[PDB]
């Protein structure tokens, strides 16, 4: 067979990117947020009530006979028939453990039937509501992919990914969805990801210490680990660029001899 | 020995820098947090200048040398009307603030006109309560020449006017008259820098004169002692609750309800009333402190 | 708008030219006024401002606001004449008849401005 | 100069309303191809690929040294040459896009299409194509299979842009090899993303056609 | 005609070629009669619509204070379905600085639904009569629809401890306010101050 | 370059282009040219030679600033979508008043930003707020200036201004080094990062500096855009972010289309423009593409980039806008001291 | 103006029916269907 | 002053004008006279504004957008929500940015002519809507004309976006549709708090700014290449409907 | 007839908020000829007065 | 202690003025918008209103089709004429 490498490089940032891309790597969990708390921060549905449906279950609807379409097993939320919801994250440039393109690549490498979108200060994944809640609790919130200070589940107004951290080390939030409770040392979400206030604040845990954030981040920084210390990634990027250029010029084997 | 500078850094890990300042004996005179950056006017000992610079470059902060952050300035506009207030006077005041000084806008009751101008004794004494006064005059030679009696105080004086050269027997800075625009042209910035240079020279001369016979206690550590003892100083809603003057302080409380508390403050082993002149201020019935020297 | 200042002070001329320009820009009056001439007499305090408008009462109120913006603080005794050319004299003293004659002279020389 | 308010229609638009010269055959949208084939997967893929690659022949793109790459792309992406699309879908019935990438790399190594270029200091043996056009065809077949796997898992057609984009991204940064159409497929996937996922977007993926400024960049891939 | 002394702010303005005021700063006019509240130190609020009102009040003979809000942009978090863009709010020290004045003048903007909740949050902590200066015509009844005390249109359940005493419409942000608007503000302040 | 030929520059009033569109201008100039020809040489008022004059002035000898964009683009000539990058490089007159090649490239960057991103993308194909902060990020502070001067210094230390022939290796070396430096400066200075808060701004500035450096190394415009695209895909792996989703369409197909020879994909960067199919959707690329096209010829010390007639015509001192110093003129217009044409105050009542 | 009458607001035109009259601070106030007090001088009688 | 000696207007050269009497011109059904130079479109601001008002007009229907909001997005559409949206678009259409002070905005006095209006053939929706930004068919038309127009329109709601004139001055006519569509989408995602990063927002964008757009003129092909909202694309019936003399006259 | 081709265009241009009122096109061209028509699109607030 | 009525300040840097590169002028961000900046509008206006026409085929048409000689005096007369006609002056009719 083929043993899959995931990312070039020898530094800790490349190792963290490889770990995020690896579906067989168990991400270290750092907090326990209950399922109903994740649902409440998500703000899509009331916990305890049934999922809203967009179509009948796949057994009820009649489709044409398609051999290639029926080879793929659908998701459970697709089997019952559920609306497609989203969960959106903002990641600070100051050593957040997960980063937008890294998030999108890891989501599309690890999860089935997801819709990943990458912006500079935004990253959103869309899926059926039950499966989306499942991997939001299991992977997105409780593991080392999330830090309540340098990252945040937020839709609507997103700003502060490139700004400096506040006095408590948290990312800037124009709507202030999550605040810092100095009596317990924990970050508490007082609003959901879109902005309406929550009736009961939910503990997402305490901020990750900066020393651990240096080890678990996936961003390259001059004050942390720079790409000049990782020449293998730059060489792979340059090889990809040269291969694209040679393929766009003349896509033959003799023109790729100068690769 | 206590160099006063301004620090411009971020709010992240700013409390650790404040702890370092407190450990090395520095005093935070002024603090202001805008959104994520903090402006901090700190007085630290002169033997820790390079250590504080190394500490500030560790947090990617900025050290701005402010030559006027130990004084307060009275800016005497003729009135607070549209002619002098909304431009020039705030430009002068904010340029004075940019170098650390604490300004006060003094709008004269009858400061307008050429021959109908007059200055009251209450306004006069309020001007003398400051360290240096800056007069923002007009842009006609004969008008200001027939208006010398306004600049009658035994305080260091810098007169700003429209004409380039004036023949008054006071310090004069030209090309700063009555205008309706924000001061942004090169000549206007040069004239503002010139006025800053003259007030800096006068403040340095007064500082040397005070250093000939030093006071018993410096005003900065006296302000620190007052904030340590008096617990009502954190309830003051004024812009600067305690203004550090050149040879004293201005505490913004009611004089009648707080002078017996202020005088009975033990600093070192001395009482304040025997070492300072606690008196009623003309500005909103505040408390003004004038320090005695070591000769008495 | 054409702006000129008649004064014997070299710095005051340029500064009050900038003042007139700023007051015309702030009230958005630079296109509705053809000429704006100000005569500065500071040895005896009296100032005359003449306005030649292009071709309602709101425009006259805006022009009066412009005179209030340009005229100095102490010149509080003011008297204006309007016969499609608006000329006002401001002084700290009661207005003399010679100053009014100079105002009519400015008004007549602004009437034939073309 | 169009038939706007009338009741007469054709599969091709006005020749003066083309994005570029020779773009007439890239006017059939996705929904027309799906409805013509009665919602059959492989037949709709074959229809779209036949029209797109015949259009690249019409554009003069598949002329000379590009004709082999376009013929291989048509054969392996639309007509299921060597059963590659069906094999990848069968191998990734429970899988994700990354598993499809892994199976594509394994198949290309086993068939001799790609070989190891060099091994860096931190492992990561680089890969180079022994057959450039065949590697492009294999990657295109795997792209179709990855879209089928992810959109059959979700049973929703909103995932197309992300699957193409991050299939190409994961393949490129997994092998050091170029993606489908040397980044043109990834650029067109970015176009699909901003066209079908925002208020700046308009419409869904069913109205995608090659005669649009958003979707014209990939030459039938 | 009397002396007018302003306790200036302690913080410098926005750079070199920018605004003179700073956010979250208060400038006391000694004798506390009228406080002018500005939403931000930016060009949309400072010296074009606010310092003009300030010099009109100072020319009328009334001592004036100018307070620049720390977070004056946007809508409060108690707006329906939360806040968007930015969160409007009031600090307790800002409320205490306002509350020592006889009257308040506050400058608002364009959207009718923003101004009502902004005024409700402002008057939840300010108990002195305030004058609202905005651009679009808002009626002095839509504030009472969400529970704001008001001189002419009272609510049954008043959710504010301060009363809107006058609405003045026609003042655009970032633009020079005319003399007529200043005269209306002065007449309202004189009729509702002494 | 011009030869022993005579040319006429017709500048119609700005009010004409404000009431009407850009396709009005050539026709206006053509009728007035024909009218002046028939009345200055005392010819017949309408004959076959008059039609010869009209055909000449309408096409045969006319030079348009921008081509017409019929069909999907649905636009006329002398529109900012028809202006090629070399034409806009020749519009800016920093070449004849300065010898600094970086300054010559950066004034073209500023002019291209203010045209393409602010007008042609800000309003012509969008609306409302537009892209002000997207375009001003290339000409507000000296971030792009510092990056481009570092690129010039690095090129002159190891290659020279024209010391190397355009090959792949020099493109990779120069673009990678300039991208690494620009991202290190973004990391080291939080003020720089907070100024360019959006990722698209940062990506455009770093890639513009890399492309300008490659052009100062080789003198080839297409190598410059190739360096731009390498810088974009290296930024994407440095920060794991590039811009808004929708930004990197042309950056992904760029490397393939930069040196392509296919009909829809090949064009020299001087001949490329906003109607180039990859470039016809996205902010943050076109104005810097014009600067890279200028920097290709600034390294050679060329008098012009694409058209000498445009350079001579826009060297005219009677133009309202001074094209020698576009940034100073923009600063003057931002401070309400720029006297603009096209106003109609003599035909309007007093307000 | 009394309970059951039809009244309108001159400033906006809000239709409503009078609920009660509740004097306070020696001043007359009119309570409408939307539970909002009004002033009688700012109200007019329509039919 | 400006040209530094370059000749601009020379009546001596060319035709000797005024050999015959240069007659004044009346205007029909009006008791006023003017010279012929005043009727030139460059010298007449009224003709320029006549074209400006037509160029800056885009009519967009909001019935598919409301249906998508109610069904697919799960957001209720009330007359209060329509009033909130109308306030948002009236703030945002000229240059405004809703609750974003950091965003660069156009000066409001520079776009005083910009308005966003609404009209509907549904009468109860018309009286339930705010009259500040409503084009009332009943009070602007005679009874038979209002009944005919309500029957022809139906029970549908349309918004009229008047893009500011300066936008048409700087740019071309095809700018207006993009400007109105962009501001309508922004005001819809602001007034109704919707996520702007999902495919449902793309479907709503099609329903709100690409489903029932009525443009004043079509694009022109060939050598007459022009965008939409240019006077070559305006049909004769559309221009007949622009003029409103059937409202006020029966002749 | 109330309209000729488009009812929506007829209702839209009945708006009183239009600066050019299309009810009397002959009368307003007279007003623009006598320089008493206040047109839009003037950049008077971003231009110097001198 | 958590008060939701405090608010969040936003955009401190965006309130500071923008410098312009290689100049010494500071300006607000709102004045750099193309609608609020008359210089950017004039920059596009000057490019839009510029048309270059080669007057060499016209001289050939004058010389060999009409038999009219072309001298620099006639070119100067033509330039004087077109500087009157191009703004919109009348030359015949
Ligand atoms: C607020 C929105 C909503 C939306 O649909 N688009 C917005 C807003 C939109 C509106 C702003 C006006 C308004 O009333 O909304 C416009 C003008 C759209 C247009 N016509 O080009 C715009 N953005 Ni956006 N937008 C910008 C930017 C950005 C940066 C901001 C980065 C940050 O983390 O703070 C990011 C894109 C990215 O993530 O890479 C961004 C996002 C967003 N942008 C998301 C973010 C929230 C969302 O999830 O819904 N803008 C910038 O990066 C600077 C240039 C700026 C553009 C206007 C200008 O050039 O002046 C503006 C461009
Ligand atoms: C030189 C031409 C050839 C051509 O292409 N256009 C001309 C001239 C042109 C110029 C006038 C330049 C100037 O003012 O000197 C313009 C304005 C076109 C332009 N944009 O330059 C014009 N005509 Ni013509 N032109 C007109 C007319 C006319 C009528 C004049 C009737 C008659 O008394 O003989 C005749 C046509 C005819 O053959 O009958 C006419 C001819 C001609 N017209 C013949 C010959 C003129 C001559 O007298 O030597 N115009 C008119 O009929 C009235 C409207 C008038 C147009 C301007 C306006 O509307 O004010 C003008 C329209
Ligand atoms: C301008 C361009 O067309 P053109 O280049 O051919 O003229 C035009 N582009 C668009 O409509 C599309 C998207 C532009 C919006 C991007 C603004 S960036 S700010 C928020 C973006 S994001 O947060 O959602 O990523 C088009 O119709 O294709």
């Amino acid at each position: 067979a083929y043993t899959p490498q995931f990312y070039p490089g020898a530094t800790k940032v490349a190792e963290n990117r490889r770990n995020h891309l690896n579906p067989n790597y168990e991400l270290e969990k750092l907090r326990e947020i209950p399922d109903e708390d994740v649902v409440k921060i998500m703000g899509h549905r009331q916990p305890g009530e049934d999922y809203k449906t967009v179509h009948p279950p796949l057994e009820e609807m009649d489709f044409v006979e398609d051999y290639a379409r029926d080879l793929v097993e659908p998701l459970n939320g697709a089997k019952e028939g559920h609306r497609v919801r989203y969960i959106q994250f903002a990641d600070s440039m100051y050593f957040a453990p997960a980063q937008p393109y890294d998030r999108s690549r890891s989501y599309m490498s690890r999860l089935r039937g997801v819709d990943a979108g990458t912006l500079s200060g935004r990253q959103v994944v869309e899926c059926r509501e039950s499966d989306l809640e499942e991997f939001s609790k299991n992977i997105l919130m409780d593991t080392e992919l999330f830090d309540p200070a340098t990252s945040g589940m937020r839709g609507a107004t997103v700003h502060g990914h490139s700004l400096r951290l506040d006095e408590n080390g948290m990312m800037f939030d124009a709507l202030q969805r999550c605040v810092f409770d100095e009596k317990t040392g924990h970050v508490m979400y007082v609003k959901d990801q879109v902005g309406k206030p929550l009736d009961a604040p939910v503990d997402v845990g305490e901020p990750i210490p900066e020393a651990k954030l240096r080890e678990i981040t996936t961003i390259y920084r001059n004050d942390g680990v720079a790409m000049r210390a990782d020449p293998d990634v730059i060489e792979v990027v340059k090889r990809i660029h040269r291969a694209r250029t040679l393929g766009g010029y003349i896509p033959t084997n003799e023109t790729f001899k100068g690769l | 020995m206590y160099q006063i500078i301004r620090y411009e850094g971020g709010v992240y890990k700013n409390n650790i820098l404040k702890e370092w300042i407190e450990d090395v004996g520095g005093f935070i005179i002024q603090e202001h947090v805008m959104q994520l950056d903090v402006y901090m006017t700190i007085a630290i000992p002169q033997n820790e200048i390079e250590n504080f610079k190394e500490e500030a470059k560790k947090y990617k902060g900025k050290i701005v040398e402010t030559p006027l952050a130990g004084i307060e300035i009275a800016i005497v506009s003729p009135s607070l009307s549209r002619h002098h207030l909304p431009h020039i006077a705030c430009d002068v005041s904010e340029y004075v603030r940019k170098f650390g000084a604490k300004p006060n806008m003094i709008g004269l009751a009858h400061g307008a006109g050429k021959n109908i101008s007059e200055i009251r004794e209450k306004e006069k004494r309020l001007i003398q309560e400051h360290d240096i006064a800056i007069y923002v005059m007009g842009n006609f030679e004969s008008c200001i020449l027939d208006k010398t009696h306004l600049f009658k105080v035994d305080i260091p004086l810098v007169v700003t006017g429209g004409p380039e050269t004036l023949d008054i027997p006071y310090t004069y800075v030209g090309n700063l008259g009555r205008r309706a625009q924000r001061l942004r042209k090169g000549e206007e910035i040069r004239a503002l820098r010139q006025m800053i240079d003259e007030v800096t020279k006068k403040i340095n001369d007064k500082r040397m004169e005070l250093s000939y016979d030093p006071p018993i206690i410096p005003p900065v550590v006296l302000k620190d002692e007052i904030e340590k003892r008096i617990d009502e100083v954190r309830g003051i809603l004024a812009p600067m609750p305690i203004v550090t003057q050149l040879d004293g302080l201005r505490i913004k409380m009611d004089y009648d309800r707080n002078h017996e508390e202020i005088e009975n403050v033990k600093i070192g082993k001395y009482l304040l009333k025997d070492i300072a002149y606690v008196t009623r201020s003309e500005m909103k019935n505040y408390i003004l402190i004038k320090l005695k020297s070591t000769s008495e | 708008a054409y702006i000129d200042v008649e004064c014997n002070d070299e710095a005051g001329k340029a500064i009050y030219e900038r003042i007139i320009q700023t007051s015309l820009e702030d009230l958005v009056l630079g296109k509705s006024i053809i000429k704006a001439k100000m005569i500065c007499k500071q040895d005896v305090p009296y100032f005359i401002i003449g306005i030649l408008p292009k071709s309602k009462e709101d425009f006259i109120d805006r022009v009066l606001d412009f005179m209030n913006r340009v005229f100095p603080e102490g010149m509080r005794i003011r008297k204006t004449i309007r016969d499609k050319t608006i000329v006002m004299v401001a002084s700290e003293k009661p207005i003399e008849e010679e100053w009014m004659n100079e105002a009519v002279k400015l008004q007549e020389e602004l009437k034939i401005f073309k | 100069m169009d038939y706007a308010g009338g009741n007469i229609a054709s599969l091709l638009g006005a020749p003066s309303m083309m994005e570029g010269l020779g773009y007439a055959l890239r006017n059939i949208p996705v929904n027309h191809a799906v409805a013509t084939t009665k919602k059959n997967m492989m037949n709709a893929i074959a229809f779209s690929s036949v029209m797109e690659q015949t259009a690249t022949f019409e554009m003069g793109d598949a002329v000379g040294s590009f004709e082999r790459q376009h013929l291989l792309g048509l054969a392996y992406q639309g007509l299921n040459a060597d059963n590659l699309v069906i094999d990848f879908i069968k191998a990734n019935a429970k899988g994700t896009v990354g598993s499809v990438v892994e199976t594509v790399i394994d198949r290309a190594i086993a068939d001799g299409v790609i070989v190891v270029d060099k091994t860096m200091s931190s492992g990561f043996n680089m890969y180079k194509p022994a057959d450039v056009n065949k590697w492009n065809a294999y990657a295109a077949a795997g792209l179709v299979a990855a879209v089928a796997v992810s959109c059959g898992a979700a049973r929703a057609a909103q995932n197309v842009a992300s699957v193409i984009l991050y299939f190409n991204d994961i393949l490129e940064y997994e092998t050091g090899l170029p993606g489908v159409d040397y980044g043109r497929s990834m650029g067109t996937a970015v176009g699909f993303s901003f066209f079908s996922h925002s208020i700046y977007g308009g419409g869904g993926p069913g109205i995608f056609n090659g005669n649009h400024v958003v979707t014209r960049h990939s030459k039938g891939f | 005609r009397k002396e007018q002394i302003v306790d200036c702010r302690a913080v410098m303005g926005l750079g070199e070629g920018g605004g003179l005021a700073q956010r979250g700063t208060f400038a006391e006019g000694l004798r506390n009669d009228v406080v002018v509240v500005a939403m931000s130190p930016g060009r949309r609020h400072i010296t074009k619509p606010v310092c003009e009102i300030t010099y009109g009040i100072r020319e009328a003979g009334i001592q004036t204070s100018v307070l620049v809000l720390d977070a004056g942009g946007g809508i409060p978090s108690d707006a329906p379905q939360g806040s968007l863009g930015s969160t409007f709010g009031l600090k307790p020290e800002e409320a205490k600085q306002v509350n020592r004045h006889k009257l308040c003048v506050i400058h608002f903007g364009n959207v009718k639904s923003h101004i009502i909740y902004k005024a409700r949050l402002f008057l939840k902590y300010v108990d002195i009569p305030t004058i609202i200066v905005c651009q679009t015509p808002v009626d002095m009844e839509d504030f009472a629809a969400i529970g704001i005390k008001t001189k002419n249109v009272m609510p049954l359940e008043s959710k504010t401890e301060g009363k809107i005493v006058e609405i003045i419409t026609g003042v655009i942000r970032g633009e020079s306010a005319p003399q007529k608007k200043i005269d209306e503000i002065i007449e309202s302040i004189k009729k509702h101050l002494g | 370059a011009i030869g022993k030929k005579t040319y006429q520059v017709s500048r119609v009033p700005s009010l004409v282009g404000r009431v009407c569109d850009g396709g009005t201008i050539s026709r206006w100039s053509a009728m007035q040219i024909g009218m002046s020809f028939i009345t200055a040489y005392k010819l017949c008022a309408g004959e076959a030679a008059t039609a010869d004059f009209s055909y000449a002035s309408k096409h045969a000898d006319v030079i348009q600033m921008g081509n017409a964009l019929p069909g999907r683009r649905a636009r006329g000539p002398n529109e900012p979508g028809g202006i090629r990058f070399g034409i806009l490089s020749d519009v800016v007159q920093t070449t004849r008043v300065s010898e600094d090649p970086v300054e010559q490239s950066l004034e073209v960057v500023a002019t291209g930003a203010a045209l393409y991103d602010q007008i042609w993308l800000g309003a012509y194909m969008s609306g409302g707020i537009g892209f002000t902060q997207y375009a001003t990020a290339s000409y507000t502070d000296d971030i792009l200036d510092d990056f481009s001067y570092y690129a010039l210094d690095y090129v002159e230390k190891k290659y020279g201004r024209m010391g190397t022939k355009a090959t792949m290796d020099v493109v990779e070396d120069v673009a990678g080094e300039v991208t690494l430096y620009a991202l290190e400066q973004y990391d080291d200075y939080p003020a720089l990062l907070e100024d360019h808060f959006g990722g698209s701004q940062r990506a455009a500035v770093a890639a513009a500096a890399s492309g300008i450096g490659v052009c100062m190394a080789t003198g080839n415009s297409n190598a410059g855009v190739n360096g731009w695209y390498l810088s974009q895909i290296l930024h994407k792996e440095y920060h794991s972010r590039l811009g808004f989703y929708g930004y990197d369409l042309q950056d992904q197909c760029g490397a393939s289309n930069s040196l392509a020879i296919r009909n829809d994909e090949a064009a020299p960067l001087e001949l490329r423009g906003p109607n180039y199919p990859n470039y016809a959707m996205n902010v943050g690329h076109q104005g810097e593409y014009a600067g890279i096209a200028q920097a290709a010829h600034s390294a050679r010390g060329d008098a012009f980039a694409l058209n000498p007639l445009v350079k001579v015509a826009f060297a005219d001192p009677m133009l309202v806008f001074d094209f020698s110093k576009p940034r100073k003129e923009i600063a003057r217009g931002a401070l309400r001291e720029f006297e603009a044409a096209g106003e109609r105050d003599v035909i309007l009542p007093a307000k | 103006i009394e309970i059951g009458s039809y009244v309108r607001y001159i400033n906006t035109g809000t239709h409503g029916t009078v609920k009660a009259i509740e004097p306070k601070n020696d001043e007359e106030w009119v309570l409408l269907e939307n539970d909002i007090y009004y002033r009688p001088e700012l109200l007019e009688l329509v039919e | 002053e400006k040209r530094q000696g370059i000749p601009l207007y020379n009546p001596d050269i060319g035709v000797p004008l005024g050999q015959r009497k240069l007659m004044p011109y009346k205007l029909s059904n009006t008791d006023d006279y003017c010279e012929g130079d005043d009727l030139h479109f460059l010298n007449n601001a009224a003709i320029q504004q006549l074209w400006d008002d037509i160029r800056r007009t885009v009519i967009v229907g909001m019935d598919t957008a409301h249906s998508v909001l109610e069904k697919r997005l799960g957001v209720e559409v009330t007359p209060e929500t329509i009033n909130e949206y109308m306030h948002t678009i009236n703030h945002s259409l000229p240059g405004g940015a809703v609750v974003q002070e950091h965003m660069v905005e156009v000066h409001p006095s520079l776009a005083w002519d910009c308005y966003a209006r609404i009209f509907t053939g549904d009468d109860e929706l018309a009286d339930e809507l705010d009259s500040r930004f409503l084009i009332d068919i009943n009070k602007l038309f005679p009874e038979e004309q209002a009944e005919t127009l309500k029957a022809a329109i139906g029970k549908k709601t349309y918004q009229v976006s008047r893009v500011p004139s300066l936008v048409g001055r700087v740019c071309d006519g095809g700018t207006i549709s993009r400007w109105s569509a962009m501001q309508i989408g922004m005001s819809f995602i602001t007034a109704y708090k919707l996520c702007a990063g999902e495919a449902a927002t793309a479907d709503f964008s099609y329903a709100s700014k690409h489903a029932d757009v009525i443009q004043m003129g079509n694009a022109l092909p060939g050598r007459r290449a022009r965008g939409p909202n240019e006077p070559g694309g305006i049909r004769f019936g559309i221009l007949s409907d622009v003029v409103q003399t059937t409202r006020v006259s029966e002749d």
